[PDB]
C-alpha cells in the first residue's frame, strides 16, 4: 500500500489522510566559477527548503501540535466556513477540491488556533500550580 | 459541533516558480571532455526517475506562460558566457588585412566566398612582428578603402572558442528542489493549454537537448500518434506556430573542404587558429533531405492545419521574408562549425484542398558569430580540420503566417525563428513546477482531553 | 469589421453610439483621430478604457457586436472613429 | 517615456520608391515589436507589417507582398543600447499610395495589437503631373 | 490586545508572559556580481538566523520543554540567586530589569535543567519497564 | 573660539543620519520562579 | 550640536539645522561631449 | 604625451587659464593606425 510521493493527490480525503508520512518525508532531502554557477543555484535552494520547512513546523508548534501529524485542537468548526456533512467532507472529496473551498477562511482559522493555545498553557500552568 | 483539526502533509499544491537545478547522467560527466554546458560541475542524476502516475486529477496546464523556459534561457546564456572567460581575446587581430581572392580550385557558385587575408601580427616577443596569412570567408571581412578588416573591429572584441570545449548538446535534466514538484502531462492530444487529465509527477525531467536552431527544430522529442500544431493564439500574427512531427525527416549536412587548422602565436602563451590551405578542391557546403519523406511530411501538416482554418483553404508555403542571416536561413552548429543554410527549396508548395532525388540546401559558413544579439559579444569559432558531416533528425518546425487579405481561402505560411526560446518551449511543454502546501485543516470529531 | 452609421451630426451634449460588427473572436480596440493629428487609443479589450480617458466613453460587447457610446459630446471629440481587431481596421465613422 | 521621432513628408512621382524613417527611443528597442500603418484620406486604415527588431524578422501584409521592405538599424553603442531606427521602403509607387504613414507600437509588448504609441505622420503625396 | 513585535518590552512581567507568541513568530522570516554583493549579505543572514533559532530550540528540547512556551520543570528556585516575593518578581517588574538581575546565574540554571531531565527519562523508562 | 569647517572623514555625513538607530539581538529564552510542580 | 566630546579638538562638531538654507549650484558652460574610439568597442568621451 | 595650449575663445580673467586645449595622438579601432584628436582638460588634470 505504498503509493509514493503525492500518490494520493486525487484519492479520497478519508484515504489521503492515511498517507501523510510520505509527503512529510519529502519536504527536505539531499574550472573554478563553473562550480559557482551551479553552486549558487544549489545553495539558494537548500537554504530556502530548510527555512520553508521550519516555518510550517514552528507554525504547527504553537497550536499544541508539536510533533504530530494528525493533531486535533479545541476550537470548533464555525459553520459559516462550510455547512456540509462529515460524509460529504471526508469520504467523497479530495484535498485539492477542499483547499479551494476554504481558501478564504485560512487566516481566520490560523488566528483561532494560536489564541486557544495561549489560553490553554496559562490555564494548565495554574492547574498544577495549586499543586 | 464539529471541531477544527490540523493535518500535516496533505497532497495540496499551488502554482509557483523557483530555481530548478541541473542534472546529468553518469558517463557524460566521467569522460571529462569539458562540455560547454558544464555538467561536470552539475549534480549526477538518479539511476531511474520515479515517475509516479497520479490518478483522478486534472491539472490546469499552460505552455506559453511557463517559467521553466525563462529559466532555461537564462542558464544557457550563462553557460555559453561562463565557458568563454578562460579563452583568449582576439584584440591583436584588429589590424589592416590585405586580402585577395582564392582561385586554386573554385567553382562558380562559391566564387569569391572566401578571401586569402595576409596581415602583420605581433609575435611572442613584444617588439618583433611576423607576417602571416589566413583564409577568411566574405561574411567576416569588410572593406576599408585591397585592404580589408574584420567585421567586428568597430563594435567589439572576440574571445576565440577554446577548442577543448565542444558545442555538442549533452542531454541535461531539470529537477525540482525539496518541497517542490514537477508535473508531466502524459496526455497525447494536449494541444496548448487546459485540463490534462492524466498527470504524473516527476522528480527529474528527461534528457533535454540544449540545441539551437532556426526554422527547423533539430534532434527534438517527437509527438507520437500524430503531428501536432501549437500556438499561443492561431488567429494572431505575432505569435509563432510550433509544428511537431511524428516521423523524423533526415538531414545530411556536410562540408566538402579539407582545410588545415594552423596555429599562430599571438603574444605569450596565446594561440590563434586559422585556415591555412584547402587540401584538394573547394566546393560549397550543402545539406540533403529526401523529398519522398519530406513532401509526405508537408502533406501531414496541411491535413492537420486544416482543422484550425477549415477543410477548403489553399494552404501555401513560401521561403523566409526578411531579416538578417540568423533568421532568414537555417542556422545550426554541426560538429563545431556554424552553417547558415538556405531553406528556399523546402518551403515552396501549394495544396489545393483535395524517389531518391534529395532536395539540396546550399549553405554559407561564418565564423564571427553573435548567437544572442548582445552588443559587445562575439565568438570567433576556431576552424575544425578535415571534412565535417553530421546526420540528424528534423522533428520540429516553426512557422509564422502573414497579413490580412479579407479572403480566408489561402494562408501562406513562412518559416521564422525570431526568438531563441521557441526551441526549448517545444520540449518543456509537458512540465509545470508546483510547490507543496503541506498544512491543512479539516473538521472532524475530536475533543481534547486536558 | 464593419462600423454601422458612417456619419453622426450631433450638437455638443448629446449621446452617440457606434457599433463595430466583428467577425472572428478577437479583442477589439477603438481609435479616435482628430483631423491634423495621429490617432490614439481610447478603449482596448472591448470594455477597458485607455490610460488618460475622461470616462465619457464606454464599451459594451454582446457576442459578435460591440458598441461605443459616448455620453456627452465635447469640442475636441468631433473626429473619426475606427475599431481594430488583429490588424483589421473599421470603415471609420466621422462624428460631427 | 516612449518617443517615435519620425521622418518628414515627401512628394514622390509614380514609379519611384520612397524611404521613410522611424527612430524609437526611450524603451528597450530590441525586445518589443513595431508596426507600420498608413491612413488614406478616404479609405480604411491599412496595416502593412511588423518588425521584431532583434534579427529584424518582418511580416508584410499580403496586398503588399513583394513591394514593401522593412529594415532596422540597432545601436552599436554600449553606452546607449535602448534606441534604434526603423526604415520602410515601398517600391513602385502609384496614385493610390497617397496617405500618411505611421510607425506604431503596442501598449505592453506581450500583446501587439493595442497601438498606443504612434508617430507624428509622414505625409507622402504621389501625384501624376 | 495585539501589541506587536516587542510591544510589551516595558510592560509588566505578569503581562509580558501572555504575549510570548509574537516574539516567537518573528525569530525567522522571509549586472552579475551586483547580485553577489547583496546576495552574500542576504545568504549569510538567512543561514545564521536559522541555526541561531535551532540552537535555542534544541537547548529547550533537552529540558522537557520540547514544543512549549510556558514550560515548568522540576528543579526548585535556589534562593541564593534571588530572595524576593512572587509579587515583587511577577506583577511589578519588567523582563529587561529581570535579566540584569540574574545574568550571573544563567549557566548555573542551564546545567541544573539538563541533569534533571536525564534523571527523569531514565526513571520514566524504568517505571513503565516493569510493565 | 574660532570654529573652522572641515570634513576629514567621509563617514561623518552618514553618522548624521544613523544616530537614532541601534541594532539589538533578541534573547528569547528566560527562566523565572513560579509555582509549578511537574506531575510525572 | 553633536560631538563625541565638546572639549576635545580632534573630535568634529556636527550641526543639524531646523530650516534648510537653499543652495543654487550651477555651471554656465555649454560643453559638447564628443566620443573617441580607443581600441575596439571602447569609447572615451571628451569635451570638444 | 599631450600637447596642450591655452583656450582664449571667450575667457573672463578669473577663469583665465583654468582649462587647456590638449591635442594628442591616440590609437584607433585598428591596432596599427593612429589618429590625432584634441580635447579640453582642466588645469587640475594636467601636469607639465
Ligand atoms: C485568441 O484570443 C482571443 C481573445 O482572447 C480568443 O477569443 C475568445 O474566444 C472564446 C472562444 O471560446 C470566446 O468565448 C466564447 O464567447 C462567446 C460569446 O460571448 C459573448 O456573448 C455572450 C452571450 O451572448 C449570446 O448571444 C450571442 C448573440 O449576440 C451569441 O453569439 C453568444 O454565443 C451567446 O449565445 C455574453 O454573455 C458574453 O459576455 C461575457 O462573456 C465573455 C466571454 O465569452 C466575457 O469576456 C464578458 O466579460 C462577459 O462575461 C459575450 O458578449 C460565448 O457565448 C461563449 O460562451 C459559451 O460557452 C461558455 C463556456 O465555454 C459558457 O460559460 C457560456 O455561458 C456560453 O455557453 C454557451 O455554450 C455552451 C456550450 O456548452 C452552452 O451549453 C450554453 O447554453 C451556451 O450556448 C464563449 O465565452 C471569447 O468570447 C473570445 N473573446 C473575445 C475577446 O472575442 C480566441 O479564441 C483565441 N484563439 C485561440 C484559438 O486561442
Ligand atoms: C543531432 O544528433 C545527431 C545524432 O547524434 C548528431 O550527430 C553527431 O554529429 C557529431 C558531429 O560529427 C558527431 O560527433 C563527432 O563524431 C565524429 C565522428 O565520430 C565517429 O567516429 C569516431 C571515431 O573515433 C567515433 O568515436 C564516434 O563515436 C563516431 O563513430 C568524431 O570524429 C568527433 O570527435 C571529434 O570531435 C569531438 C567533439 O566533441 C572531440 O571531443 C573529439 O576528440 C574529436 O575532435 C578531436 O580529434 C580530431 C581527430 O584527431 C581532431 O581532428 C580535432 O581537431 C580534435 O582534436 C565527434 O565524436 C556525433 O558522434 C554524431 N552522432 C551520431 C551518432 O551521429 C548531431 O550533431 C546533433 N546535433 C545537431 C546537428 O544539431
Ligand atoms: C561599424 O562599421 C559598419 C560598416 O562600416 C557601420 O555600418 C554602416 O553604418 C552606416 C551609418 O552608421 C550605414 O549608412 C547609411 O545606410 C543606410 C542603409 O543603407 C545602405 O545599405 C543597404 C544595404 O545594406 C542599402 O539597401 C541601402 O539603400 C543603403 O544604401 C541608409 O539609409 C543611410 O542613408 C546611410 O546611407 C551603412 O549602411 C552601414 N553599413 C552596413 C554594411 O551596415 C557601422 O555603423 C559601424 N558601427 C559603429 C558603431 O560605428
Ligand atoms: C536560396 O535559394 C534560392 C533557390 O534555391 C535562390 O534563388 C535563386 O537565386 C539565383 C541567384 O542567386 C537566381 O538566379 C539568376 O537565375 C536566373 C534564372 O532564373 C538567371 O536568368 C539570372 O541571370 C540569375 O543568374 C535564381 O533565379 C533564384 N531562384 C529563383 C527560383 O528565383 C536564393 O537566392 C537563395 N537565397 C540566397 C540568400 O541566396
Ligand atoms: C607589415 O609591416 C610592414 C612595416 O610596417 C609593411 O611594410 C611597408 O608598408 C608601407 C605601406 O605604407 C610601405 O610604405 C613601406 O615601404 C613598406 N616597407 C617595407 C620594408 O616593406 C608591410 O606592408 C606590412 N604588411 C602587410 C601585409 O600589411
Ligand atoms: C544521410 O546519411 C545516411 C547515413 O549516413 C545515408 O544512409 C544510407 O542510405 C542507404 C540508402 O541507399 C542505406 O542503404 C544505408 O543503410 C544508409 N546507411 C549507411 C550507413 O550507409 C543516407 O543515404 C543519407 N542521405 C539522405 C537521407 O538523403
Ligand atoms: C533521428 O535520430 C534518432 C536518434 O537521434 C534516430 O534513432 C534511433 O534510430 C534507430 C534506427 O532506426 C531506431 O531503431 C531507434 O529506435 C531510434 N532511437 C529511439 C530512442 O527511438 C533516427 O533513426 C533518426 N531518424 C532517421 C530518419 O534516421
Ligand atoms: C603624433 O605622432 C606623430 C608621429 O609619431 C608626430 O609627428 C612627429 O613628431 C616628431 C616629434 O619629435 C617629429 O620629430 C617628427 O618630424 C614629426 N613627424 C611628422 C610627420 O609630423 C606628431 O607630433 C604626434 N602628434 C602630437 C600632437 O604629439
Ligand atoms: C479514482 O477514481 C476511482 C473511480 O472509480 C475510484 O474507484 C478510485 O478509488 C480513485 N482513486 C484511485 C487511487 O484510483
Ligand atoms: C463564524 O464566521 C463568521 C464569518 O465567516 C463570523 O462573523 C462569526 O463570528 C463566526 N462565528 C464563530 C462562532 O466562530
Ligand atoms: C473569496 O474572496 C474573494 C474576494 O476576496 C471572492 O471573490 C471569492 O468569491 C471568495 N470565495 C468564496 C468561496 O467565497
Ligand atoms: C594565400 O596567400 C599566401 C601568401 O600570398 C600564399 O602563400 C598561399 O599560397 C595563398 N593560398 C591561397 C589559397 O591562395
Ligand atoms: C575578387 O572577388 C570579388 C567577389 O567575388 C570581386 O568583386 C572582385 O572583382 C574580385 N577581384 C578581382 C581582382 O577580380
Ligand atoms: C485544445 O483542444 C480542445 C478540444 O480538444 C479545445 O477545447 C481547446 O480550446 C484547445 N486549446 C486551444 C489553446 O485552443
Ligand atoms: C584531408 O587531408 C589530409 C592531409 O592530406 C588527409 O590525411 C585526409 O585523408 C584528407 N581527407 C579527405 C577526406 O580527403
Ligand atoms: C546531396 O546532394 C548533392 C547534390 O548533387 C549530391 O551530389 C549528394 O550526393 C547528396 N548527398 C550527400 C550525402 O551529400
Ligand atoms: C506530395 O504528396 C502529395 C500526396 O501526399 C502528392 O499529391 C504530390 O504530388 C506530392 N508532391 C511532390 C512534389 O512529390
Ligand atoms: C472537413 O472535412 C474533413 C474531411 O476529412 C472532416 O473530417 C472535417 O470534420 C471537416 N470539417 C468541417 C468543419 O466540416
Ligand atoms: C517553387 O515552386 C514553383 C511551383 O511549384 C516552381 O516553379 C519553382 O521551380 C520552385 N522553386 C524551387 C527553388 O523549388
Ligand atoms: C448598442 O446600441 C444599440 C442602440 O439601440 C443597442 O440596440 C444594442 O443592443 C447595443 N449593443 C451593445 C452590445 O451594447
Ligand atoms: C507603562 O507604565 C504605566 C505607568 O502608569 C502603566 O500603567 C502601564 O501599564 C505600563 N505599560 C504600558 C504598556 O503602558
Ligand atoms: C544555591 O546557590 C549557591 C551559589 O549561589 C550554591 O553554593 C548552593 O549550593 C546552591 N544551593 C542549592 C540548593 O541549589
Ligand atoms: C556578576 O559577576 C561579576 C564578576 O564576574 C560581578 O562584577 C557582578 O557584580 C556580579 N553581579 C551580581 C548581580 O552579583
Ligand atoms: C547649448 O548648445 C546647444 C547646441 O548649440 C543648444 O541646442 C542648447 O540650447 C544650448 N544650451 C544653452 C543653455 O544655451
Ligand atoms: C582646440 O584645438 C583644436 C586643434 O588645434 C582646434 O581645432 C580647436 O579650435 C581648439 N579649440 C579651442 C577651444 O581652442
Ligand atoms: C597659458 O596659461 C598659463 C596659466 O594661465 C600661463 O602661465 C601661460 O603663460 C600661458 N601661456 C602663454 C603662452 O601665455
Amino acid at each position: 500500500v505504498f503509493l509514493g510521493f503525492l500518490g494520493a493527490a486525487g484519492s479520497t480525503m478519508g484515504a489521503a489522510s492515511m498517507t501523510l508520512t510520505v509527503q512529510a518525508r519529502n519536504l527536505l532531502s539531499g574550472h573554478l566559477l563553473k562550480l559557482t554557477v551551479w553552486g549558487i543555484k544549489q545553495l539558494q535552494a537548500r537554504v530556502l527548503a530548510v527555512e520553508r520547512y521550519l516555518r510550517d513546523q514552528q507554525l504547527l508548534g504553537i497550536w499544541g501540535c508539536s510533533g504530530k501529524l494528525i493533531c486535533c485542537t479545541n476550537v470548533p468548526w464555525n459553520s459559516s466556513w462550510s455547512n456540509r456533512n462529515l460524509s460529504e467532507i471526508w469520504d467523497n472529496m479530495t484535498w485539492l477540491q477542499w483547499d479551494k473551498e476554504i481558501s478564504n477562511y485560512t487566516q481566520i482559522i490560523y488566528g483561532l488556533l494560536e489564541e486557544s493555545q495561549n489560553q490553554q498553557e496559562k490555564n494548565e500552568q495554574d492547574l498544577l500550580a495549586l499543586d | 459541533n464539529l471541531w477544527v483539526t490540523v493535518y500535516y502533509g496533505v497532497p495540496v499544491w499551488k502554482d509557483a516558480e523557483t530555481t530548478l537545478f541541473c542534472a546529468s547522467d553518469a558517463k557524460a560527466y566521467e569522460t571529462e571532455k569539458h562540455n560547454v554546458w558544464a555538467t561536470h560541475a552539475c549534480v549526477p542524476t538518479d539511476p531511474n526517475p520515479q515517475e509516479i502516475h497520479l490518478e483522478n486529477v486534472t491539472e490546469e496546464f499552460n505552455m506559453w506562460k511557463n517559467n521553466m523556459v525563462e529559466q532555461m534561457h537564462t542558464d544557457i546564456i550563462s553557460l555559453w558566457d561562463q565557458s568563454l572567460k578562460p579563452c583568449v581575446k582576439l584584440t591583436p587581430l584588429c589590424v589592416t588585412l590585405q586580402c585577395t581572392n582564392v582561385t586554386n580550385n573554385i567553382t562558380d557558385d562559391m566564387r569569391g566566398e572566401l578571401k586569402n587575408c595576409s596581415f602583420n601580427m605581433t609575435t611572442e616577443l613584444r617588439d618583433k612582428k611576423q607576417k602571416v596569412y589566413s583564409l577568411f570567408y566574405r561574411l567576416d571581412v569588410v572593406q576599408i578603402n585591397k585592404e580589408y578588416r574584420l567585421i567586428n573591429c568597430n563594435t567589439s572584441a572576440c574571445t576565440q572558442a577554446c577548442p577543448k570545449v565542444s558545442f555538442e548538446p549533452i542531454p541535461i535534466h531539470y529537477c525540482a528542489p525539496a518541497g517542490f514538484a514537477i508535473l508531466k502531462c502524459k496526455d497525447k492530444k494536449f494541444n496548448g493549454t487546459g485540463p490534462c487529465p492524466s498527470v504524473s509527477t516527476v522528480q527529474c525531467t528527461h534528457g533535454i537537448k540544449p540545441v539551437v536552431s532556426t526554422q527547423l527544430l533539430l534532434n527534438g522529442s517527437l509527438a507520437e500518434e500524430e503531428v501536432m500544431i501549437r500556438s499561443e493564439n492561431i488567429t494572431n500574427n505575432a505569435k509563432n506556430i510550433l509544428v511537431q512531427f511524428n516521423t523524423p525527416v533526415q538531414i545530411n549536412c556536410t562540408r566538402p573542404n579539407n582545410n588545415t587548422r594552423k596555429s599562430i602565436r599571438i603574444g605569450p602563451g596565446q594561440a590563434f587558429y586559422a585556415t591555412g590551405d584547402i587540401i584538394g578542391d573547394i566546393r560549397q557546403a550543402h545539406c540533403n533531405v529526401s523529398k519522398a519523406t519530406w513532401n509526405e511530411t508537408l502533406g501531414k501538416v496541411v491535413k492537420q492545419l486544416r482543422k484550425h482554418f477549415g477543410n477548403n483553404t489553399i494552404i501555401r508555403f513560401a521561403n523566409s521574408s526578411g531579416g538578417d542571416l540568423e533568421v532568414t536561413t537555417h542556422s545550426f552548429n554541426c560538429g563545431g562549425e556554424f552553417f547558415y543554410c538556405n531553406t528556399s527549396g523546402l518551403f515552396n508548395s501549394t495544396w489545393i484542398s483535395n524517389s531518391n532525388d534529395s532536395i539540396t540546401l546550399p549553405c554559407r559558413i561564418k565564423q564571427i558569430i553573435n548567437m544572442w544579439q548582445r552588443i559587445g559579444q562575439c565568438m570567433y569559432a576556431p576552424p575544425i580540420q578535415g571534412v565535417i558531416r553530421c546526420v540528424s533528425n528534423i522533428t520540429g518546425l516553426i512557422l509564422t503566417r502573414d497579413g490580412g487579405s479579407t479572403n480566408s481561402t489561402t494562408e501562406t505560411f513562412r518559416p521564422g525563428g525570431g526568438d531563441m526560446r521557441d526551441n526549448w518551449r517545444s520540449e518543456l511543454y509537458k512540465y509545470k513546477v508546483v510547490k507543496i502546501e503541506p498544512l491543512g485543516v479539516a473538521p472532524t470529531r475530536c475533543k481534547r482531553r486536558v | 469589421l464593419t462600423q454601422s452609421p458612417g456619419t453622426l451630426s450631433l450638437s455638443p451634449g448629446e449621446t452617440a453610439i457606434i457599433s463595430c460588427r466583428t467577425s472572428q473572436y478577437g479583442s477589439l480596440a477603438w481609435y479616435q483621430q482628430r483631423p491634423g493629428q495621429a490617432p490614439r487609443l481610447v478603449i482596448y479589450s472591448g470594455s477597458t478604457r485607455a490610460a488618460g480617458i475622461p470616462d465619457r466613453f464606454s464599451g459594451s460587447r454582446w457576442g459578435p457586436d460591440y458598441n461605443l457610446t459616448i455620453s456627452n459630446l465635447e469640442s475636441g471629440d468631433f473626429g473619426v472613429y475606427y475599431c481594430q481587431q488583429y490588424e483589421f481596421f473599421g470603415q471609420g465613422t466621422k462624428v460631427q | 517615456q516612449v518617443q517615435l521621432v519620425q521622418s518628414g513628408g515627401q512628394m514622390k512621382k509614380p514609379g519611384e520608391s520612397m524611404r521613410i524613417s522611424c527612430r524609437a527611443s526611450g524603451y528597450e528597442f530590441i525586445d518589443c515589436t513595431l508596426n507600420w500603418i498608413r491612413l488614406a484620406p478616404g479609405k480604411r486604415p491599412e496595416w502593412m507589417g511588423w518588425l521584431k527588431p532583434r534579427w529584424g524578422a518582418v511580416n508584410y501584409a499580403r496586398p503588399l507582398q513583394g513591394r514593401v521592405t522593412m529594415t532596422r538599424q540597432l545601436s552599436q553603442d554600449p553606452d546607449d543600447p535602448d534606441w534604434g531606427t526603423a526604415f520602410l521602403e515601398l517600391r513602385s509607387l502609384t496614385v493610390d499610395d497617397t496617405a500618411v504613414y505611421f510607425c506604431t507600437r503596442g501598449k505592453n509588448c506581450d500583446y501587439n495589437w493595442d497601438f498606443e504609441h504612434w508617430g507624428r505622420g509622414t505625409p507622402v503625396i504621389v501625384s501624376s503631373p
